[PDB]
């Protein structure tokens, strides 16, 4: 017991966190040992995680472009909650600091685009915001979306379309038949009559490389 | 121009009886590598000196008066005194180092120290612990000789010694030698109990006391299958000194003493030699390392901690 107690202080003054924990454990084991080293080892460890992680506990979430969140461990805002930086943990949206430039549904208008962590932010919200400013007066062929027949429709747990359960993700070959997503990731827009395209001049839209329009 | 350095005729004293180093073995050491070190431990009359002599450079048919390691004499048994003192040293022609050891916790040393710490009783225990730790940190293998089965006090002493040793940890192999065995001890039924007790009494010893030196494969038991034993530990038995129908000898029930001695010697010599420190060592380097280890063990800190507790 005396040897274990004496060895514990040496390891307690030596400390992502996995490497530090392993090094501390090895140092403690090599420093001293006895017939009751399990209790001392457990005490030294558990006083690890408690004071470990929370400090250099990085957010591990990745954007849909494979970029890590730049924030420390943080909570997501609930529906209608504002971001609160001063809470522990902070309440923040994920952010990779990456930016791209994207064109609208019809291609005529470009805007800066933040790196999306959510599929609605990626396939819908960016384009909806641009559509109000560009293509919202053009003719559209709308894709079917989930229409709730109940005030609280459930996500489907993993033939007339379901009105009680929605597809949480995008429609693909492995999805159950008859589920629709809450929003379409696709858009189909009429730019004009066939004569609006001129074979000799190409498309009159911004962002095209010269001669590729 | 390639003759050997020299041949040793008698063992020398590696450590004086006063726990003092004696640097006098370098004259018989070379610069060769891959050396093997064997040590012994036991009680007063177990017979460690005789075993070491018969295993290093002697034969049972020889006489006890010319053994490499001095053995107890008839005039000494009547007085109940010890013969071996300190630590001995001897190296055979195969470059195998053999180290002797004085009895641990023997009443002879205690009585001799009476007419010469708080009381003169913990000194013997600490000397025994010091010798055990030294043999456990600078020797390739340690052989424990027991006069009788299950002393119940040697296991605790071994664990305590290994717990207070000086210092990716190195643990030498441990061999359990049962000297002066009888016919009753050469039965499979008793063998199973012996192995079971040895395994259950040293479950958390951290030493290599199994998987090597299996007497079952040494043809000792012809028809005994290996699966008959749950866990065959490294345990060996050494028996006591050893018209045509009327000349038949008595029934002993155990193999001949010479056969078992030869088998034990062959098994000990054919053992592994793992590295001691984090570097390659030679004979001279090993000697210097052992000297440094002994010096450090003498002026250690764990020993003082254990001393204030008694
Ligand atoms: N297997 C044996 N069969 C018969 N006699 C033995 C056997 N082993 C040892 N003896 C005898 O019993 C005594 C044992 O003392 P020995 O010299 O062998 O060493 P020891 O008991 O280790 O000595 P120490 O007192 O220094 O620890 C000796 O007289 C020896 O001849
Ligand atoms: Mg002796």
């Amino acid at each position: 017991e005396n040897r274990c107690q004496k060895a514990l202080p040496m390891a307690h003054s030596a400390y992502v966190h996995k490497n530090q924990l392993a090094q501390a454990l090895r140092v403690y084991s090599q420093h001293a040992r006895g017939p009751a080293f399990h209790k001392y080892a457990m005490q030294l460890h558990e006083d690890c995680y408690k004071f470990w992680s929370n400090g250099h506990q990085l957010c591990e979430e990745r954007s849909l472009t494979d970029q890590h969140c730049v924030h420390k461990f943080h909570s997501l805002p609930k529906s209608g909650e504002k971001p609160e930086a001063d809470r522990n943990p902070p309440v923040l949206y994920h952010n990779s600091r990456a930016r791209s430039t994207g064109a609208c549904n019809c291609g005529r208008k470009q805007a800066p685009r933040d790196d999306p962590f959510d599929i609605k932010a990626a396939n819908y919200d960016f384009y909806q915001l641009l559509e109000e400013k560009c293509c919202g007066k053009l003719d559209h062929i709308n894709f079917p979306v989930f229409e709730p027949s109940t005030p609280d429709p459930a996500p489907a747990k993993n033939r007339q379309a379901s009105t009680v359960e929605y597809l949480p993700g995008m429609l693909h070959s492995n999805c159950p038949k008859g589920l629709l997503p809450k929003f379409s990731s696709w858009s189909l827009v009429k730019l004009g009559p066939a004569k609006s395209y001129n074979f000799h001049t190409g498309l009159d839209q911004q962002g095209f490389i010269p001669g590729t329009n | 121009k390639l003759l050997p350095p020299e041949r040793m005729k008698h063992s020398i004293k590696l450590v004086d009886d006063q726990m003092n180093w004696c640097d006098s073995a370098i004259e018989y050491l070379l610069d060769q590598t891959d050396v093997l070190v064997v040590g012994v431990l036991g009680l007063q009359g177990t017979g460690k000196s005789m075993v070491m002599s018969l295993l290093s450079a002697n034969t049972p048919e020889e006489d006890q008066r010319t053994y490499v390691f001095r053995a107890q004499s008839a005039e000494m048994k009547e007085r109940g005194g010890n013969q071996t003192s300190g630590i001995d040293f001897f190296i055979t022609q195969e470059r195998i180092v053999f180290l002797d050891t004085q009895p641990i916790l023997s009443p002879s040393i205690l009585d001799h120290l009476i007419n010469n710490y708080n009381l003169p009783h913990t000194y013997v225990e600490m000397q025994s612990l010091q010798i055990a730790a030294f043999l456990f940190t600078v020797c390739h293998v340690v052989i424990v000789v027991q006069d009788w089965f299950t002393d119940l006090s040697l296991y605790r002493f071994l664990q305590t010694a290994e717990m207070v040793k000086p210092s990716t940890e190195y643990y030498p192999h441990l061999v359990f030698l049962q000297n002066k065995a009888r016919r009753e001890d050469f039965c499979p039924r008793k063998l199973r109990q012996m192995h079971l007790m040895i395994d259950q009494l040293m479950a958390h010893s951290h030493l290599r006391y199994k998987g090597t030196l299996s007497m079952l494969q040494c043809n000792v038991f012809p028809g005994l299958p290996p699966d008959f034993l749950d866990s065959e530990v490294n345990l060996f038995l050494v028996p006591f000194m050893d018209p045509l129908f009327s000349l038949l000898p008595g029934y002993r029930g155990h193999p001949s003493f010479q056969s078992l001695v030869s088998k034990l010697r062959s098994q000990v010599m054919s053992m592994a030699r793992p590295q001691l420190s984090h570097t390659i060592l030679t004979e001279k380097n090993w000697f210097h390392y052992a000297a440094r280890i002994w010096d450090g063990v003498r002026k250690s800190s764990a020993l003082a901690e254990y001393s204030r507790l008694l």
